[PDB]
DNA sequence: TCAATATCCACCTGCAGATTCTACCAAAAGTGTATTTGGAAACTGCTCCATCAAAAGGCATGTTCAGCTGAATTCAGCTGAACATGCCTTTTGATGGAGCAGTTTCCAAATACACTTTTGGTAGAATCTGCAGGTGGATATTGAT
DNA sequence: ATCAATATCCACCTGCAGATTCTACCAAAAGTGTATTTGGAAACTGCTCCATCAAAAGGCATGTTCAGCTGAATTCAGCTGAACATGCCTTTTGATGGAGCAGTTTCCAAATACACTTTTGGTAGAATCTGCAGGTGGATATTGA
């Protein structure tokens, strides 16, 4: 009787609260970024569905996303992109 | 009386045009057409307030888009002025219509 | 003892398991390790991060402390790659660059 | 009442300021009329695609990520509204 | 192992031009084709299923994403043909 | 064979495989593969006959590549749906714009 | 005898648009696949094929490129294909 | 690159149907070839690699094709 | 045209590289049975969307005028096509050796399940507050003398 | 080289429609204890993929001549921009009726899961064949006179 939604609005604002303390966004620029994380989101996703796939893969790992955003994202975006994946695939393991 | 010479308006008004953000067509006439057009697909079809907003503002981007392009087109005709071919040629290169 | 959120396991802002979730009911593939969830929440962590700080400046710029579409606009369509990133993406609301052709300008 | 020629409602004044903001200074005459031909193709296969969701779906109502999903299609990937 | 739609291309090819063969790289494109299609069609069917929270791709979504997918009389034909082709399998 | 009863030369077995193979969806309905399967026969059908045509038109008794093309951009649905494919050693539709031309 | 300027190309369009072999002669393309190659990732191989597609990718592209670039000429009046024509062209398609 | 010579590149403007030909574009010919091959390169070996092969297959160009909305017909689907 | 190139262009024809057709051996595809489910059918709560009514001013229209842009010519400088040459880098053709895609065959590590708690998020309400919308001189920017 | 004539800035104002927060339930991650696999890892093929090595032969590079294409410079008919007056219709605001999304239940009809039996489709021989590739002989398409 209420039909619960969801966005990555609350994670959005906890970034954009770390960048700039001062700053605030509007419910449409919220809506602009919540698109944004999604249409990535499946870019991502669907490129790693196909590497798996072209392998003969039955499981997309860490490794596979790696790989997508190589092929989706360009110059230092993916530089810095791989960057902070590893950095917290690696401490997530380890912790 | 006072008089701008033509292209000084023309000039002023593509400054507070790229400036703004506001949508370029009236709202109703376009919701009209939109009725229209689907009416012509499916009878009976109801539309989200929102689902129309969409639609606009997908075409008034298309457009906007398009007249870039056709203007580059008519620069390089050596021209100033667009015109339908200086359209069809950035259709034909887009792959819009070949 | 208390549970300790995937996320913040890895440090990261974003979900976690929202995305592992989504990698899954995606129909992505059959299985999902368990980095893969992690790995891309960072990538997206770090993207929405990216154009949120171009985007406040934008705000900074305009005097005005909310950011609105038009700053995302305008960050995208600045900077090199993210506006080759979404380039074929249309921000409602967003405007234009202002850009004058040269030969339009007066003699 | 009955819809009919609603194209002619997206007047001229309208398409100079799509123009202005395209970056146009000069516009030819005859281009009002050869725009409006080219946004009724271009609506017409948004919203062709649209409604065929909306069939899918078994809806009467055209919604929002109908249109989105069909933008999408055709490679016009809007952000904003779902 | 290894496998393509070559022989059926060519059994299709047969029915329509008895008299014709096929080279190899044709049959080559041929394939490469087949598979294309295969893959937007199915494609979208997954698509179209999903938005409507469904878990199952009936030939009703093959069907739809058809009308998406194909042009004009292309489209109508296809949808024909493949439905004429379910009508007679189911009975 | 499934083919047969639908009356089709198509593999429907392959195609439901590949489908389930295919990540798809959660589950593929029995009809799919046909109905599919159908349609990849009838497009594949669509394609020959107009290449048999070109080929017939060349007085060559087997179809190549440019045979293909001819046959694809000279119709104009299929162009719209091959629109952004390109046939290997397909060459172009003759076309010489009429400025070009001697006056 | 001398065949009038321009009268050739007509007859070399005719001829060319006829055909379908490559046009770029296979052992520099295949020096040039691999050179790029190389920068990129070291002692890589190419399937005899791969080098193929690659050359039947560049040249159909090239071909198609030109298709516009000469509709940009003409549409400026020029019969004469020139660097401004390939880079609006590009520009238009939205390569850059 | 300079191995693309002039002449053949005079071809492939003849097929494009291209009647005369400023002197200045076959060196700017040459620039738009080398990017495309780039892009589309790059694209084939990071397959390749992911592959964690040491050798560029026919299918490795194709899927960085499709990649690029340049699909190609003949080496495979 | 009348002529004198140089070009295409069907007509005919002869084999080797492909094609297409065989002949068999595994991998799927089909059966038979037994289950798990997805989601169509049956309410029905209720947002949201279709419609209308009013008052009101924002703006689309249509007309005058005339500035200056597009287009039509004319001209000649010299860039890019047609050529006949001279020479060498591509062709290709084996011939061979060997890096390496591809197959196995185990198996330890990483996943999937199936439940049971334990929070993190979302959907309302309660509180705030940028900032939209106006106002007003300061500052150019234009266009006439 | 000046100056009205106008439009464009920029800062100060201030209530209010649009965030920001504040709180309660709950759908969903988190935590464990099993029940499979998945896809590396040694071992090794049979490949295709490099490498020479070695001649010929188109095919590329050149340096001449000039034909005609690009480029720039005027001129002027008239198209389209700027403006004003007119008065229509899109906006704004809110009111209602109710069609038809969606959220739950209920449960057959249908898809999934093995375990097995049959048949088909992919390979590598064996057996045809279509075009490739020249080679004449004869209108064609060009270009000069
Ligand atoms: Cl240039
Ligand atoms: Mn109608
Ligand atoms: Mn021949």
């Amino acid at each position: 009787k209420r039909s619960r939604k969801e966005s990555y609005s609350i994670y959005v604002y906890k970034v954009l609260k770390q960048v700039h303390p001062d700053t605030g966004i509007s419910s449409k620029a919220m809506g602009i970024m919540n698109s944004f994380v999604n249409d990535i989101f499946e870019r991502i996703a669907g490129e790693a569905s196909r590497l798996a796939h072209y392998n003969k893969r039955s499981t997309i790992t860490s490794r596979e996303i790696q790989t997508a955003v190589r092929l989706l994202l360009p110059g230092e975006l993916a530089k810095h992109a791989v960057s902070e994946g590893t950095k917290a695939v690696t401490k997530y393991t380890s912790a | 009386p006072h008089r701008y010479r033509p292209g000084t308006v023309a000039l002023r008004e593509i400054r507070r045009y790229q400036k703004s953000t506001e949508l370029l067509i009236r709202k109703l006439p376009f919701q009209r057409l939109v009725r229209e057009i689907a009416q012509d697909f499916k009878t009976d079809l109801r539309f989200q307030s929102s689902a129309v907003m969409a639609l606009q503002e997908a075409c008034e981007a298309y457009l906007v888009g398009l007249f870039e392009d056709t203007n580059l087109c008519a620069i390089h005709a050596k021209r100033v002025t667009i015109m339908p071919k200086d359209i069809q040629l950035a259709r034909r290169i887009r792959g819009e219509r070949a | 003892a208390k549970a300790k959120t995937r996320s913040s396991r890895a440090g990261l802002q974003f979900p976690v398991g929202r995305v592992h979730r989504l990698l899954r009911k995606g129909n992505y593939s059959e299985r999902v390790g368990a980095g893969a969830p992690v790995y891309l929440a960072a990538v997206l962590e770090y993207l929405t991060a990216e154009i949120l700080e171009l985007a406040g400046n934008a705000a900074r710029d305009n005097k005005k402390t909310r950011i609105i579409p038009r700053h995302l606009q305008l960050a995208i369509r600045n900077d090199e790659e993210l506006n080759k990133l979404l380039g074929r993406v249309t921000i409602a609301q967003g405007g234009v660059l202002p850009n004058i052709q040269a030969v339009l300008l007066p003699k | 009442k009955v819809l009919r020629d609603n194209i002619q409602g997206i007047t001229k004044p309208a398409i100079r300021r799509l123009a202005r903001r395209g970056g146009v200074k000069r516009i030819s005459g005859l281009i009002y009329e050869e725009t409006r031909g080219v946004l009724k193709v271009f609506l017409e296969n948004v919203i062709r695609d649209a409604v065929t969701y909306t069939e899918h779906a078994k809806r009467k109502t055209v919604t929002a990520m109908d249109v989105v999903y069909a933008l999408k299609r055709q490679g016009r990937t809007l952000y904003g509204f779902g």
